[PDB]
């Protein structure tokens, strides 16, 4: 239950994220691949190391989707429909890795935001990034 | 996650009257049915598309027994499971980049099996020792990714 | 996500445990407090001995609760509303433990009925399952 | 978990910038609020209705506090977690009955809370060395349970 509430705390909080939600999907990349090494076994095909060129370009990616979604929030499912296929039929990340990504988002938000990152809108931000996560992870089986 | 004296002879008993290659083939059939997703790593397997072809498939068949057959060989050292599937935990990760994860639901596949098994015989008790087993696997095979 | 073939999975299944719901029930719990004894953090007021009245009593009231879900699988939402509200500002359990007392309640089914827990069949009791305990966690927050 | 002699060093380091009693209440209040029903353990605080209440609450903060203060101790035994927490685990399942989940649902929220205190400084190694730390706490702290 994404409530209204938590829509608004999310727009506002993103809004504020503004050009830089690229650079902190690629931080929050890096920071989930060292934090939970696991998370790497989804990427042998990348160079995970510091400062990786695919690790920034897959933030973007991850970043773009973030924002497209917290556009188009009253609809998550349609915003992500693409994504939830992809991740499902074909890359088959493991769902409990999407509350690891989650964290590192919410960490990287945290590192960002010293004004905005109050208790309450941390919640939403948790909340809002469970519902992508179970969106993401809703056509599995 | 160390088990009680009795719990590694409850666990080591009933696994005496235990196929292994039978019940592995049961447990990695219904783990790839029941976690569709975990079918990622088997696309060289062939048919996988129904539960039937997945628990008739001969090369799920003979992965299950692979995997069940390393299991069982873990049950005479648990004492220290983590030092014991050291290597295969490198080969896991490094040239095989199995999420952990997924030994944890195979785990409780298998103990699902086991119930399925042994019907009466598999104990609430007999369950824990079990499942205390399994995430004690779980935990050594994951215990050297990097 | 139940589809047409989970839910005639799961109605077919759940035939001999709706008519044993305090046996499967009470098994199913005492199960889940061997097997994961953090769990049993949850009931210091019970007494949790082999057989007591109160498992017993639970465990059917939780079995009667599920009986009552396939029937009316078609709307789990409405079916569970009373139960969710329950458990998200009563009981406030956490929702990590549905996930253990679902294995546990799985665990039960395949001790007792075999014929009945064919792999396809233990693939749509895994969902029913998280999709019940999906509608018991989604009032939480 | 076990924590390598970098990690070590990155918590050790960043712990000593720490304000205890502030982050404490920061984390506990935290908690209350993002997963609401850990406040199940915390009626006799008073009111934890809404946000500002429970960041407010003089009980509240005076726990967090406690909790981040046997936290804080723990952190001279970075390689013997289980033991240091050996009592605190007895304690919680025996007396508390608080569910170990809980401890790591405060892991996490005491990292979000360390990476807004700290900012830029919260690294991506510092922060990999602090989850591995909380991780290990909670598996000390639910080492005990029975
Ligand atoms: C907030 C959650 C997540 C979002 C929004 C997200 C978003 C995306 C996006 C936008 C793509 C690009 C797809 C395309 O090119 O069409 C993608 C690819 C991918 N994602 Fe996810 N993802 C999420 C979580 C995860 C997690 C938890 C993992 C694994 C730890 C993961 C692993 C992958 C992989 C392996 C790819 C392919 C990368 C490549 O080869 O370029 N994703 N994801
Ligand atoms: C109790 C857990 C498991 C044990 C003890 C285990 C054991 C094994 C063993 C002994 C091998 C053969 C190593 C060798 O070549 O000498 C192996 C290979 C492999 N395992 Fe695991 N495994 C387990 C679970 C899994 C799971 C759940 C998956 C993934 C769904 C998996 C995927 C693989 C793959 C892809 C191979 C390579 C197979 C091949 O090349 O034919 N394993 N495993
Ligand atoms: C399959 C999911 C579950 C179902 C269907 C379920 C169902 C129920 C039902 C029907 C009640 C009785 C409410 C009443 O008195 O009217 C209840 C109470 C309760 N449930 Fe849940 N529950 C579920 C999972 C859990 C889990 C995982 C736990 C914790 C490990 C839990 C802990 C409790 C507790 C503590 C009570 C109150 C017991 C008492 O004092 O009578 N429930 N639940
Ligand atoms: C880093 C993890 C934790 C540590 C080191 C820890 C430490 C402590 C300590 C030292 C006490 C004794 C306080 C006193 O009696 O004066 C305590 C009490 C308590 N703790 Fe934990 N704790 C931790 C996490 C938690 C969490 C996450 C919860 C539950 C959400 C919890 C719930 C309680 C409760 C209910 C008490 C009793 C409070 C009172 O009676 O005033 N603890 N804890
Ligand atoms: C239907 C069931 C369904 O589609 C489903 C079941 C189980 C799953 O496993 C992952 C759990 C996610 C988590 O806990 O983080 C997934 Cl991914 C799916 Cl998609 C259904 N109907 C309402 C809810 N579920
Ligand atoms: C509803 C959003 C919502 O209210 C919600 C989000 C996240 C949650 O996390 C539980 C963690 C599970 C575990 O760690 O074991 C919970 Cl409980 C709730 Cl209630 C929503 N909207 C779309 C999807 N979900």
């Amino acid at each position: 239950v994404l409530s209204p509430a938590d829509k608004t705390n999310v727009k506002a909080a993103w809004g504020k994220v503004g050009a830089h939600a690229g650079e902190y999907g690629a931080e929050a990349l890096e920071r989930m691949f060292l934090s939970f090494p696991t998370t790497k076994t989804y990427f042998p095909h990348f160079d995970l190391s510091h400062g990786s060129a695919q690790v920034k370009g897959h933030g973007k990616k991850v970043a773009d989707a973030l924002t497209n979604a917290v556009a188009h929030v009253d609809d998550m499912p349609n915003a992500l429909s693409a994504l939830s296929d992809l991740h499902a039929h074909k890359l088959r990340v493991d769902p409990v890795n999407f509350k690891l990504l989650s964290h590192c988002l919410l960490v990287t938000l945290a590192a960002h935001l010293p004004a905005e990152f109050t208790p309450a809108v941390h919640a939403s931000l948790d909340k809002f990034l469970a519902s992508v996560s179970t969106v993401l992870t809703s056509k599995y089986r | 996650v160390h088990l009680t004296p009795e719990e590694k002879s409850a666990v080591t008993a009933l696994w005496g009257k235990v196929n292994v290659d039978e019940v592995g083939g049961e447990a990695l059939g219904r783990l790839l049915v029941v976690y569709p997703w975990t079918q990622r790593f088997f696309e060289s397997f062939g048919d996988l598309s129904t539960p039937d072809a997945v628990m008739g498939n001969p090369k799920v068949k003979a992965h299950g027994k692979k995997v069940l057959g390393a299991f069982s060989d873990g049950l005479a050292h648990l004492d220290n499971l983590k030092g014991t599937f050291a290597t295969l935990s490198e080969l896991h990760c490094d040239k095989l980049h199995v999420d952990p994860e997924n030994f944890r639901l195979l785990g409780n596949v298998l103990v699902c099996v086991l119930a399925h098994h042994f019907g009466k015989e598999f104990t609430p008790p007999v369950q824990a020792a079990y499942q205390k087993v399994v995430a004690g696997v779980a935990n050594a095979l994951a215990h050297k990714y990097h």
